[PDB]
């Protein structure tokens, strides 16, 4: 369960920075 | 005096120039860090 949510959070975390990325590329 | 305000002026002159230099240079970084930022994080996604 530990594992898992290390996994969600690098998930969540990479979502977040293509999130980012969108916003950048939208924004330029 | 005369020249020595001259001379004054022309250093301020080449003040004002390497302010704009400087803003030049400044804007075409943020131009170039744009696309740069961009190709990075399409490298990234790729690794992603």
């Amino acid at each position: 369960e530990s594992v898992e949510d290390k996994l969600e959070l690098r998930r969540k975390q990479f979502h977040v920075l293509l999130s980012t990325i969108h916003e950048l590329q939208q924004t330029l | 005096q005369r020249k020595r305000l001259a001379e004054k002026y022309r250093e301020c002159l080449s003040n004002k120039e390497k302010i704009l230099k400087e803003i030049e240079v400044k804007k075409e970084y943020l131009s170039s860090l744009q696309p740069r930022l961009n190709s990075i994080m399409q490298a990234s996604l790729p690794v992603q």
